[PDB]
């Protein structure tokens, strides 16, 4: 991931974490290849268990895993119903 | 290793430290049996993620071309692509 | 197997030749040569020992002779000083001698400096500008002051029979 | 400050250091040093002397196992042979050097210390070494016995006899009540020597094809291998699994084939110690194994409970050729010095040469040869040879059984 | 810069002389900032095209590992395929 888009998840670090669905993120990030399996159930443990404490790992974890990992990761957004945050995310990559 | 395989790990050295998260990589390596224990309890005690895979490469470009292999090996098979397509064209021949 | 390029760089940094009756030593060559990777960058020093005739000098040589570690890692040229036992006096024209060998363009003053410290002045800056990756490699060296009278800050290799002989200097030693 | 002037060695091991040269490092010295090494030595035991004194001498102190052994080994460059009576003689020294360093480093510098010192101690030491030949066989055990009492039995007087009597002497207004013996001159015929290898069983033993050592092997399934002549361990093996059942060397001993009830036959270097061939292939446990007499050739023939034999290729991880023959399980095995023929014995007791090069049989000799008109009921004896003894030349078989030896000759097929 | 670098300029700095013009070189040398007008006037001041490039070339092999990555641009987006194959060894 370059230096761009980590920048940008740091950004809306309070935005993600306060507003990021995760459960029915799971298998959109499967599909796309961005996690595998056992780190799904190592970020479900993150911290307290929360939905806010998996959606930080998540975002982190993010970070690790690849040149396209933003992008795919708005995809992923996206196929779950999760326009508004998708939509947050797209109009500042774009800026 | 050889010269090629060491070098190859030599550039592309600051990508791989960004993006390791070492308890998937460590645990392949040490089923192969081409990390120690030792090794791994050295890696452990590091603070950060990244800071964890500064210190395994570190000890992974002492070792053998089954070693890289190794390491290759699990790169790819726990998903991350791009870094073990910096590691493709630098593979030695084994056995 | 030699490229004809990494030759053509060698002869230039002037390493002998390996003997043509040779016996590779594949994993003692590949230890240096990755442990010699290690400082990708900034200064460095690296001590070679054995009792006499281990094959100290052939194995720095050959080292080198690969293209892989050389030629990616060192955009600089190698140089190769056969340093000796010396004399304060003696080891004075070593130093004028490596002014006038890496300063081939001739840029730099004519006149060579009569102190031994202005000399270590032209190495540092001819190291740091006119050949900015480039690695020395010394033969035996059998005192302190020597490597002191070295130590640009640029990475040098000296190979030996005392391993005391690198206490004086700074930076990362292995 | 020398390590690093890399002209001594260093060695970590835990606390203590051990600093040592190369061969090539030793060999410079006295080259350039030799005028000065006879007159030092000297130097070195009178500091010692300055120090502990050789009785004064303690097993916890970490520098004095190299004392006994190098102790010994400076008087000697010293020059100073009535110094080394003073050491080396003691019988108390001996004891103590019995204790912890065992029987054979004092045989090695004894053959070292006749040159040293006189002709008439040669005899003395003649002495000592037969009143050592008594030593071997049960003196390291552990209840070391009282030796002083079990020493007054050699014959003539000599100076080991000469000692004895005389502490006996010391010993006995004290108390300790020590039987005298009256009749030595009368009784034994002493061996030469005594080895106990093993507190376990021996099962083999065999020479080296050089003669300069000799490995046996044991119920425990352990084997050492030892040099016979100053008798001091040569060789300490960890374990064979199961039983040892025989044991042999290589033809230049390079190599020990090493037989057991496992079925895992280990042939462990001969030098380094290390396993580099293994083999199996028997149904049950081996009964024998031997390299090839030839240096050119390198089988492995095997004979077995399960009656067939297995020709090794050596060269190859599988049998060159297995070959039934033998009506029953064999009793011995030994190669021919003609390696083109391999002979085979067993307890049907008939000879079988076998044809090795073409893998097939070629000869085998009937053994009814013991012939034998008894009322019992069974028709011709069933003769059952046991060692397949070779003639000097190997071009007959020599063998024994139940009351007879024979001299078959196989090349012609035919009784000698 | 690089030693094969700076070598594969020697190697072929004939060839290349023999062929280049200058100018259109000057001027991504001088845009990517790889060239001064100083520089540029020296080998614009040469009587014959193989002596601005053999100008241009004494000058490159003197810089930096940068400069020899923008002649070598200059050479392609110019027209000079062949030898910027060439010089592909370099760097
Ligand atoms: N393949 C080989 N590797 C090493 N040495 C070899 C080989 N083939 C032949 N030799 C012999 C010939 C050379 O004289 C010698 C190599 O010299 P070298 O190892 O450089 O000694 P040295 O330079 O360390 O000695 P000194 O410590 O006196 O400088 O070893
Ligand atoms: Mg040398």
């Amino acid at each position: 991931m370059d230096e761009a888009d980590r920048r940008l998840l740091r950004r809306c670090r309070l935005r993600l974490v306060e507003e990021l669905q995760v459960d029915q993120l799971w298998d959109v990030l499967l599909s796309r290849e961005l996690f595998r399996p056992h780190m799904i159930e190592d970020i479900q443990r993150a911290g307290s268990g929360s939905r806010r404490d998996q959606a930080r790992q998540l975002i982190i974890d993010l970070e690790t895993r690849g040149s396209q990992a933003l992008p795919l990761f708005i995809s992923c957004l996206e196929d779950t119903g999760q326009d508004m945050l998708a939509s947050f995310l797209r109009t500042n990559r774009q800026a | 290793m050889d010269a090629k395989a060491r070098n190859c790990l030599l550039q592309h050295r600051e990508a791989l430290e960004k993006d390791i998260k070492t308890s998937y990589i460590m645990d392949h390596m040490i089923s192969d049996g081409f990390l120690t224990i030792s090794e791994e309890e050295k890696v452990r005690n590091e603070p950060t993620q990244q800071q964890r895979a500064a210190m395994l490469i570190k000890m992974i470009l002492k070792k053998d071309n089954d070693s890289y292999v190794s390491f290759y090996n699990a790169l790819l098979h726990e998903g991350y692509k791009d870094l073990a397509a910096l590691l493709h064209d630098g593979i030695p021949v084994v056995s | 197997g030699i490229t004809s390029y990494v030759r053509t760089v060698l002869c230039e940094g002037g390493v002998p030749q390996r003997p043509v009756v040779f016996v590779t030593r594949k994993k003692l060559v590949n230890a240096i040569q990755q442990k010699l990777s290690k400082l990708k960058g900034e200064p460095g020093w690296v001590t070679i020992h054995g009792m006499a005739g281990c094959g100290k000098s052939v194995l720095a040589a050959e080292a080198v002779r690969d293209h892989s570690l050389l030629e990616g890692c060192f955009p600089g040229g190698v140089h190769w000083v056969s340093v000796g036992k010396q004399d304060k006096s003696g080891l004075l024209m070593k130093l004028q001698n490596l002014c006038t060998r890496l300063d081939q363009d001739e840029s730099f003053s004519q006149r060579l400096p009569l102190n031994i410290e202005e000399a270590k002045d032209r190495l540092r800056i001819l190291m740091l500008r006119k050949h900015p990756r480039s690695l020395l490699i010394l033969d035996d060296v059998w005192d302190s002051w020597v490597l002191k009278a070295f130590d640009s800050q640029c990475q040098i290799l000296l190979t030996t029979r005392d391993k005391s002989v690198t206490d004086s200097v700074m930076g990362p030693k292995y | 400050e020398f390590v690093n002037k890399s002209l001594l060695f260093c060695d970590r091991n835990g606390k203590s250091f051990r600093y040592y040269l190369h061969d090539l490092q030793v060999d410079f010295l006295t080259e350039k040093n030799c005028s000065q090494l006879q007159d030092l030595h000297k130097k070195i035991i009178t500091q010692f002397q300055r120090y502990h004194q050789p009785h004064t001498l303690s097993p916890d102190q970490e520098d004095c196992m190299y004392w006994y052994n190098f102790l010994a080994y400076h008087m000697a460059s010293a020059k100073m042979h009535k110094e080394l009576c003073a050491l080396m003689f003691s019988l108390d020294w001996i004891k103590a050097k019995t204790e912890l360093v065992g029987p054979a480093h004092l045989i090695h510098e004894f053959v070292e210390y006749r040159h040293i010192l006189d002709e008439k101690d040669c005899a003395v030491s003649e002495n000592f070494q037969e009143f050592l030949s008594l030593n071997g066989h049960l003196l390291g055990r552990q209840p070391f016995p009282n030796i002083v009492q079990l020493g007054l039995c050699e014959p003539e007087t000599s100076e080991v006899y000469q000692q004895a009597k005389l502490q006996a002497k010391q010993e006995v207004d004290n108390g300790m009540l020590y039987l005298e013996w009256i009749n030595k001159k009368n009784i034994t015929n002493l061996s030469r020597l005594v080895v106990r290898p093993h507190t376990d069983a021996v099962y083999h033993a065999c020479f080296s094809e050089d003669g300069q050592r000799i490995a046996s092997c044991g119920a425990d399934k352990t084997l050492q291998v030892f040099k016979a002549e100053t008798g001091e361990k040569l060789l300490e093996i960890k374990a064979h699994e199961d039983e040892v059942l025989c044991c042999a060397f290589s033809t230049d001993d390079r190599f020990i084939a090493t037989c057991s009830v496992d079925k895992k036959v280990k042939i462990w270097n001969s030098m380094t110690g290390e396993l580099v061939h293994t083999y199996d292939e028997h149904s049950e446990q081996v009964n024998c194994c031997h390299f090839t007499n030839s240096s050119h050739h390198l089988l492995l023939a095997t004979g077995s409970s399960d009656c067939f034999l297995k020709l090794w290729d050596l060269n190859q991880k599988e049998c060159r050729n297995t070959m039934f023959g033998h009506t029953n399980s064999v009793n011995h095995c030994r190669f021919s010095p003609d390696d083109k023929l391999l002979a085979s014995c067993s307890a049907d007791g008939t000879l079988k040469l076998w044809d090795a090069t073409s893998a097939n049989e070629r000869k085998s000799i009937n053994v009814k040869q013991f012939f034998l008109n008894l009322e019992d009921p069974q028709e011709d004896m069933e003769v059952i040879v046991k060692c397949c003894s070779w003639s000097a030349d190997g071009a007959r078989i020599m063998v024994a059984a139940k009351n007879k030896i024979f001299l078959f000759d196989i090349h012609t097929s035919g009784l000698l």
